[PDB]
Order: structure tokens, then C-alpha cells, then sequence
């Protein structure tokens, strides 16, 4: 049992923002693409 | 590249690192050991320590037996080696692994013994009654780390030099995989068992532990102090793998030693010597001079030193030491130099046992000066009102004002105050420590006679005696001053 | 000859003549029965030994490995018995420099080829992952780190029974410790009994023609060899010392066994060995010792002229003199003299005198002499 031990390393396995819609979930997802850019363009132009 | 230290004495030895099990392919390769020219040991020194002499020397008719009487040069260790002989022929002819277990206290003739019984093994497999074995002797104190074992006795079997780990593999591999017609029955002796006593018994159980093994063909003996040494230092592996049937070394009873003795005496005892009477030399068979040591001297000195220690290093030492005060007394007399009856009398038996004796501690104090007298003066005064077994310094120098002070109508007291607080002198202003208290501090404790707490602080350090109150109350008895105050 | 053969088949070194041990069928069974169970499933899995010094678990696995059995693959036959290929390697750990280098000395026991640096037990685990194995690891006692916390001591060990139980691995640990010295299977293997020490000793000189010893002095041998830590190379030692004091002397009957267990193995003859002067020694050393219990030489000597001087008993003896007659009691045993640091404010090193003579039969000497009863 690797929870019985100290540390340990695991590979997850694999079969993309993490802005959520919102208006209730009646946002367009272009606007939450766009959300995504204007937060990154003033949040680079801040930093 | 700039080094953050140095080891610029580093002495390295030209020892390997592969052991035994890595350089033959298979245990069935393994060639017949008993006929290789390095292994079973199939001195450069001695040229160095020799001058020449130019001296006639004189040798006295006690010179002798001072060179007798040495233990350099076995009518009471008959059963002990009859037991070791057994064990170890037994265990050489049936190709065995064992070990013998011998323990006793200093002197009593153990390793004497067990060479002894070596020798007679040797010689025994010199007429092919047993088969030809390697004799190893290892001593315990003689070894600079403990794990030189390791590399001494794996040298004594291949004549390899290894390092200590490499050595310990190669012998597990020795003694466990090597068939024993492939082999040679080794012998070794463990000499002082305690000096190979480490934290963690890595060495112990390996070597009592290789005995246990089929085809080691091993013989072990182990000689020690005490026979419960297994039992307070040894886990119950060693103990249980050393066994149960140990042998015990007894003290020597006085008529040993007496029989010790008179066998070293046996052939110079109440005999004649060829004495040139102007200069001193004695030469077995000018006046012909009889030599005798008397047997009541030697009985009464076995007696002392056989209820003492049993020690047969004691008893021919006490010997010694006599006939070294008969010679000088003789040399005294006669007027002889170093280039009718001669008797060891019982008074020179007797001052060689009281030299040992006589206590220097009493004989000390009686000699030290006025200050340091005052010192364990005020001491003992210390000690007997507050009772405590350790006194502040600051304590015993108030206790020494005061008793300067209260005896001031003393003459010697009256005569000396100027001494100790100002030297004798004017100009030099009252001090707050008598003179010379430091000096008889540190005299008494480079003596032994105190020990002082280490601390900075002067005044409430402490100092207790390290020696018997009433030996320090008898030397402070004897002086004339401290009896009237 | 008789008698060198029986001492040989007597010593501790002896060769063990379907390949179970005459008093051990039980935990060879069980044995086997772990070895069938993880073998034939490929489990991973730990096993533990217990035992006291003595009691067969060396001999029987030495027994097992030598009967029933990419170095040290060997074939293994199932109880239902096709066939199996699987590595089982003994490791003594004495033999071991570091506890921490189990893994490497597990390593370098299965392989040839390529050599990697094995410094924990994941690269033993990645090792031995793409593939049965079996370490038996004698000695397991060596492995618990000394000077280190309980959690950091038992930190190697049980690193070497988390990965016995993973799954995917193919590992299996037998691991036989001496009990005395110090969740996985545990075998305990119980010291013999007097019985079972019978039968070792009729079976393990079954090939000699002639047997030497009498059948009651070999029970009365393995009765007085028994009970808690019993160990049969006691036993071993005791039948080789009767041969050896009959053929020094010289069937073996229970007279040469009572000869040996009294050979090798009080204080009221000691006390009856003493002069007057000596026995006034002893009495002012215990008393002194009642009083302090941590007093030196110097001390003990500075009770007994206080004793002396309200009695007037015998003259008034110096320090050295006092050393002596302790040196005396030394030689016979009633005193025991050691060096310890003293724990003041000044510690340095000291002689003291420590007693540990039987009070009981000490009372009983003293008081049949009037003189010495002051001193009580
Ligand atoms: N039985 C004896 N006969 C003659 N001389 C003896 C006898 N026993 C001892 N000696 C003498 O005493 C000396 C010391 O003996 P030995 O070296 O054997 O002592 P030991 O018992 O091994 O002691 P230690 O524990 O100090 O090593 C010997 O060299 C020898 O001169
Ligand atoms: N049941 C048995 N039948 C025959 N011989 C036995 C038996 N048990 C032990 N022995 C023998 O007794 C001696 C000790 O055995 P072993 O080494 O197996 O003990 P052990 O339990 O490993 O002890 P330790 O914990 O001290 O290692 C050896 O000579 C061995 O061959
Ligand atoms: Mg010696
Ligand atoms: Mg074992």
C-alpha cells in the first residue's frame, strides 16, 4: 500500500481552460475564449 | 582545484579488494589447497638490534638466578591440558569443528598450556598419528583495529593480504563451501577474548559461528578473564554456539608455586660456584662459593601469593626481587662494580612482599609543607562540622583565616601569619589567598590526593578527598603544630 | 574407533543424517505448506521465524534448500506437480557491512551481465518487476539500526516486508530471527522437549553400529538439558563431555553425566576458607555497603576503622594491608571489584567493592562467632 509508505510518484492516465460558462450555463463558449484572452492581455500587461 | 582540507599522511597498505569466492569459476574448480606453495605458510628484523662488546661483564652468583627466575625461561596443569589435548586430538582426527572454551584469571599458566598442547599436537603429527593442520595464534590486544583478525588469519590460510572485509568473505567462503578433503584442519588460538569484543559482536559470531559449520574443519580455542564473560557480554547466539563445557584455570595453590619455583631452581640450588673474589664473577661447576635459596623463604612467599592471586608471575617476581636485594646488598658489601655461603635469607622474601605494601600515601603528606597541610587541615574541619564529603573552596579558605586567626597567641602561628598574607615583606599588601594556594592545590591534585569540580567560578567549586579520611587524619596527627590546634 | 565417532557425530558441526528433521515435522509441514501457497499462486508474501538459540530453523531450511531445490533458479515440484522455476537465495546478514545494502546483497545473489546501483528498495522492486523469488534472510536481527529512534530502526525492515507485500511482485520473504535477541506469517519453533531430544539423539547416531551410551543416562541428559531456553547443542556439549571425562578417566551411565553437569558447573565453603581476619574484612565491607551502596575502597576502609575503635577486636590494620585482604575475598569470590565513574559533582573514576554473595547463608556463619557479631 503506497499510502502506507512515505512518498511516491504515480503516472495518471489520459483518454481546455478552466473558465466556466456562466449566465446559469447560457454563456457562448466564445466568450468564455475571450474572457480567457482579455484576463491574460491585462494580467501580462500588469505583471 | 582548490581542497576544503588535507590528508597529507595518509599510509595506505598494498592489500586487495576480491575475495576468495570470486576467483575460481565453480566450487567443483576449486583446486586441492593443502598442495599450493602460498597457502597453509608453505622474520627480516633480527640483524638490526646487535652490537659488539667490548666489556667483559661481571656476572654474580645471584645474576644466575635472576635469569632463572624469569618468565620467558607443567608439574600443576596436568588435567586442564589433558582435557585440551583430548578435545583438539579428537577434533583433528575426525575432522571436526570445534571450540574450546578456557577462561581464569592472570598468570595462572593458560597460554602456557594451550601451547603446550599445541606443541605436543605438532609433534604427535609429526609421526603421522593425526593429519597435518596450520597452527593460528591471534591475540586479542595485539591488534591495532579488532577486524585485523579478519586480515591476520586469512594471511596465515592463502597467504594473501586483503582488506579486512574482503578477508571476512573469503574465510565465510572458506570454511563454508571448500570440502573438506579439498582443505587443511586449522587450529587457532583467541588470545585475551575480550579485546575482541566489539558493539555489535560482528567478529564473535563469526568466529564461533565458522565453527559450527560442516566442512570448516575449524578448532577454535578461546581464552578469556571470566567464564560468565559470554553470559554478561555475548548475545545467546555466541553464548549458545561457545557451548557449556568450559574450562577453568584456578589460582595456583602454594605448594604449585612452590613446585614452580624449585623446578626453575632445581639444578643452581645449594650448588657450588667458581667466585673471583676481586671482582665478582661466579661460574657454575677464587673461592668455591655454595648458593642456596632457603625453602621456608620460597614456602611462605608461595603461601602469600598463592592466597593473594595464584599468580605464578607474582611469585617468581617476588622471588626475583628478593634475590635483587641479597645481590645489592652483596655488591654493598664486597665493593663490586658493573663491568663462603650465599644465602636468599627469609627477611629479603619478606621486604620484597612489604614493597608492594608500604603506603607512600601517609609517608607523602608527612612531608608536604606547612600550607598544604593547612589545606587538608581545614579540610577535614570542613568535613567534620558540615559532613557533606565535598567543601567549597571559598569555604576552606575562610575555614584557614579562621584557624590562623583564633590560634594568633601560637608561637608557630605568631611567627608564620607574616608568610602566608604578606610574604614575609612590607610593600606587599594583605592577600586574600595565603601564599603558594594555588601551588598546593594543584600539588595535591597532581597527586591524586584531591579532586576538584571543574568550574570558573573559584569560590564555590568544590573538592573532595580522593583518598581514606583516616590515612589524612594520621599524617595530620604526626605534625607538631595541627596536634595542638 | 567407537568413541571418536560418536564424538564427531556429537559436535555442533555434524552432518544432519523424506527430508524433514526427526523433531520438526510440524514447521516443515507448515513450511512447505507457505512454500505451495505462494509458489503456485505467485503471491507476494512474508514469512517469520521464531526461535530461541537451538532449536533446528537453521538445520531444517538448510535441509529444505538442500532437498527440494539468471543464477539460483532452480525446479520446485507442486503438490499438484508440474514443474516451477524459482530463485531461492540464503542471506546471513551478519556477513553484511551496512543493513541498508540488503538490497544490493539481494541483487547481486540473482544475476550473472549488467550491474546496478541498488541503494533502496525501488530499484529492487523496478528489478525484479518485469518477472519467482525467494530471500531467506537468517539473522534479520542485524538489520535494526542501533543509536537510531525506534521509527528509524525498524525504518530497513520493514521496507523489506512493504515490498513482500505489493502487489505485481514477485517476492517472497523468509526471514528466521533469534527470539532471546529482539503483517507477515509468523512459524515459531518451540525448544525441544526431552522426548523429542531422545529421538534426535537415537536417530543421529542411528548409523553408528554400537551405541556407547546408556538409554537413561541419554534421558536424564536431555531432562536436565530442558525446559524454558532449551537447547539441543547443550545437549551436544553435555554427551561429548561425558565420552570425553569417561576416556580421561579411563557403557556411559548417569553417574558421568551428574560428573560432567557438576565439572562444569557456594558461598558458605568460601566464608569457611577465612581467618578471623578476613572474615572481619567481610563484615565491615557488607555493612559499609548498607549505609552508601555506591562507596569506594577508600570509603569501605574508612567504615572499618571506625568499627574497629569501639570494639578493640584484633589491632587496627593500614589501607594497603585492607586492599589486600579484598584482594583476598577477590581470589575467592566474595567480592567482585570494578571501576565505575562516580556521579558527584566531580565525576572521575573509581574502585569500588561490590558484594553479591547469598545473605542468607552469610547471617548463619557469622553468628556461630561471638566476636564477630558486633559487626553485623
Ligand atoms: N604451570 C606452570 N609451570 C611453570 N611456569 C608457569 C606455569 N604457569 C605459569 N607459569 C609461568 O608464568 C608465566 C605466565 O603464564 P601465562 O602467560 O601462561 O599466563 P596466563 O594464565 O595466560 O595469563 P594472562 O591472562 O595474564 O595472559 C609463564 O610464562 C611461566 O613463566
Ligand atoms: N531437529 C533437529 N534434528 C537434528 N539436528 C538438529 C535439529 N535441530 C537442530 N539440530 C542441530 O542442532 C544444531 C543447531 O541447529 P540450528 O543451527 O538449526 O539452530 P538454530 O535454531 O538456527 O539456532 P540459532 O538461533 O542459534 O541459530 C546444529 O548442529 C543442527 O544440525
Ligand atoms: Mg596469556
Ligand atoms: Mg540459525
Amino acid at each position: 500500500a503506497d499510502a502506507q509508505r512515505s512518498h511516491y510518484t504515480v503516472y495518471p492516465s489520459l483518454p481546455h481552460i478552466p473558465f466556466v460558462k456562466l449566465l446559469s450555463g447560457k454563456e457562448s463558449e466564445v466568450n468564455v475564449e475571450k474572457r480567457w484572452e482579455l484576463y491574460h492581455q491585462l494580467h501580462s500587461h500588469f505583471h | 582545484v582548490i581542497r576544503k582540507f588535507t590528508k597529507k599522511n595518509v599510509a595506505r597498505a598494498k592489500k586487495k579488494y576480491t575475495p576468495f569466492s570470486k576467483r575460481f569459476k565453480s566450487i567443483a574448480a576449486i583446486p586441492d589447497l593443502t598442495s599450493l606453495p602460498e597457502f597453509y605458510g608453505n622474520s627480516r628484523f633480527e640483524n638490526k638490534l646487535k652490537t659488539t662488546q667490548k666489556h667483559q661483564i661481571v656476572e654474580t652468583i645471584f645474576s644466575k638466578v635472576k635469569k632463572q627466575l624469569n618468565s620467558s625461561y607443567l608439574p600443576a596443569r596436568e588435567n586442564e591440558f589433558a582435557s585440551i589435548y583430548l578435545s583438539a586430538y579428537s577434533a583433528i582426527e575426525s575432522d571436526s569443528a570445534t571450540t574450546i572454551y578456557v577462561a581464569g584469571t592472570p598468570g595462572v599458566g593458560k597460554t602456557l598450556t594451550v601451547r603446550e598442547v599445541v606443541k605436543e599436537l605438532l609433534s604427535s603429527s609429526a609421526q603421522r598419528e593425526i593429519p597435518d593442520f596450520l597452527y593460528v595464534e591471534i591475540n586479542g590486544l595485539k591488534m591495532v583495529k579488532p577486524t585485523d583478525c579478519y586480515e591476520t588469519l586469512w594471511n596465515k590460510v592463502s597467504g594473501e593480504r586483503l582488506t579486512w572485509a574482503a578477508s571476512m568473505e573469503s574465510l565465510e567462503f572458506y570454511f563454508k563451501r571448500v570440502p573438506k578433503n579439498k582443505k587443511k584442519t586449522i587450529v587457532v588460538l583467541l588470545d585475551e577474548l575480550d579485546a575482541m569484543v566489539t558493539k555489535s559482536q560482528d567478529i564473535m559470531y563469526n568466529f564461533f559461528n565458522w565453527t559450527t559449520y560442516e566442512n570448516a574443519k575449524l578448532i577454535v580455542i578461546a581464552v578469556a578473564n571470566t567464564m560468565d564473560l559470554p553470559e554478561r557480554q555475548l548475545g545467546n547466539k555466541i553464548t549458545s554456539r561457545i557451548g557449556f563445557t568450559r574450562i577453568m584455570f584456578t589460582g595456583y595453590t602454594h605448594e604449585e608455586l612452590k613446585n614452580i619455583i624449585d623446578l626453575r631452581l632445581k639444578g643452581l640450588n645449594d650448588s657450588f660456584f667458581y667466585v673471583d673474589t676481586k671482582t665478582g664473577n661466579a661460574i657454575l661447576i677464587v673461592r668455591k662459593v655454595r648458593l642456596r635459596m632457603s625453602a621456608d623463604a620460597i614456602e611462605i612467599a608461595s603461601r602469600k601469593v598463592a592466597s593473594v592471586s595464584g599468580d605464578a608471575r607474582r611469585a617468581l617476581k617476588v622471588c626475583k626481587r628478593a634475590a635483587e636485594i641479597a645481590e645489592k646488598h652483596y655488591m654493598a658489601k664486597h665493593g663490586y662494580g658493573y663491568d663462603g655461603v650465599q644465602t636468599v635469607h627469609i627477611t629479603h622474601v619478606m621486604k620484597a612482599l612489604n614493597e608492594t605494601l608500604n603506603s607512600h600515601v601517609i609517608t607523602f603528606m608527612t612531608r608536604l609543607s606547612f600550607t598544604a597541610k593547612l589545606f587538608i587541615y581545614a579540610l577535614l574541619n570542613l568535613m567534620k562540622k558540615n559532613g557533606s564529603q565535598e567543601q567549597e573552596l571559598g569555604d576552606i579558605v575562610d575555614e584557614i583565616k579562621l584557624l590562623i586567626e583564633v590560634n594568633g597567641s601560637n608561637k608557630f602561628v605568631m611567627e608564620i601569619a607574616k608568610t602566608l598574607f604578606q610574604q614575609g615583606s612590607d610593600n606587599i599588601s594583605e592577600q586574600l589567598r595565603i601564599i603558594s594556594w594555588d601551588f598546593v592545590l594543584n600539588q595535591l591534585l597532581d597527586a591524586g590526593i584531591l579532586f576538584k569540580q571543574t568550574m570558573k567560578n573559584d569560590r564555590i567549586c568544590c573538592v573532595k578527598l580522593n583518598i581514606s579520611v583516616e590515612e589524612a587524619k594520621r599524617a595530620m596527627n604526626e605534625d607538631e603544630t595541627l596536634r595542638n590546634l | 574407533s567407537i568413541f571418536l565417532r560418536t564424538k564427531a557425530l556429537l559436535q555442533k558441526s555434524s552432518e544432519l543424517v523424506d527430508g524433514a528433521l526427526p523433531a520438526r515435522t510440524a514447521e516443515y509441514e507448515q513450511v512447505m505448506n507457505f512454500l505451495a501457497k505462494a509458489i503456485s499462486e505467485h503471491r507476494s508474501d512474508s514469512l517469520y521465524i521464531t526461535g530461541p538459540p537451538g532449536t533446528g530453523k537453521t538445520a531444517q531450511l538448510d535441509m529444505i534448500i538442500r532437498q527440494k531445490f539468471l543464477q539460483n533458479l532452480s525446479w520446485f515440484e507442486l503438490p499438484d506437480g508440474r514443474l516451477e522455476s524459482v530463485a531461492v537465495t540464503s542471506i546471513n546478514c551478519i556477513s553484511l557491512g551496512e543493513p541498508s545494502s540488503i538490497f544490493q546483497k539481494i541483487f547481486d545473489s540473482f544475476q550473472d551481465g549488467p550491474t546496478l546501483q541498488i541503494k533502496n528498495m525501488q530499484h529492487l522492486q523496478k528489478f525484479l518487476e518485469p518477472y519467482t523469488f525467494v530471500v531467506v534472510l537468517d539473522e534479520m536481527d542485524r538489520l535494526l539500526h542501533a543509536n537510531t529512534s525506534e521509527t528509524q530502526s525498524v525504518r530497513t525492515i520493514l521496507e523489506l516486508f512493504l515490498l513482500a507485500k505489493l502487489p505485481t511482485v514477485s517476492f517472497v520473504l523468509i526471514g528466521m530471527a533469534n527470539s532471546l535477541d529482539m503483517l507477515p506469517q509468523t512459524i515459531v519453533f518451540q525448544p525441544y522437549t526431552a522426548e523429542q531430544m531422545y529421538e534426535i539423539v537415537i536417530q543421529k547416531m542411528s548409523s553408528l553400529p554400537t551405541i556407547i551410551f546408556q538409554p537413561m543416562a541419554i534421558k536424564f541428559a536431555a531432562k536436565k538439558c530442558a525446559g524454558n531456553t532449551g537447547d539441543l547443542r547443550k545437549l551436544f556439549d553435555v554427551l561429548r563431555g561425558s565420552i570425553e571425562i569417561y576416556e580421561l578417566e579411563k557403557k556411559i551411565g548417569l553417574n558421568y553425566i551428574a560428573k560432567v553437569f557438576s565439572k562444569f558447573v557456594s558461598t558458605r565453603t568460601r566464608i569457611a576458607k577465612l581467618n578471623i581476619q578476613q572474615k572481619l574484612i567481610l563484615c565491615t565491607i557488607i555493612q559499609s555497603l548498607k549505609l552508601n551502596s555506591d562507596a569506594t575502597i577508600d570509603e569501605s576502609f574508612d567504615h572499618y576503622i571506625k568499627a574497629i575503635t569501639k570494639t578493640d577486636t584484633l589491632a587496627p590494620l593500614q589501607r594497603n594491608e585492607f586492599l589486600e585482604i579484598c584482594t583476598i575475598l577477590e581470589t575467592c569470590g566474595l567480592v567482585s571489584i570494578k571501576k565505575t565513574k562516580c556521579k558527584g559533582k566531580t565525576k572521575r573514576f573509581v574502585d569500588k567493592i561490590d558484594v553479591d554473595l547469598d545473605m542468607r547463608e552469610f547471617y548463619d556463619e557469622m553468628t556461630k562467632i561471638s566476636i564477630l557479631k558486633p559487626f553485623l
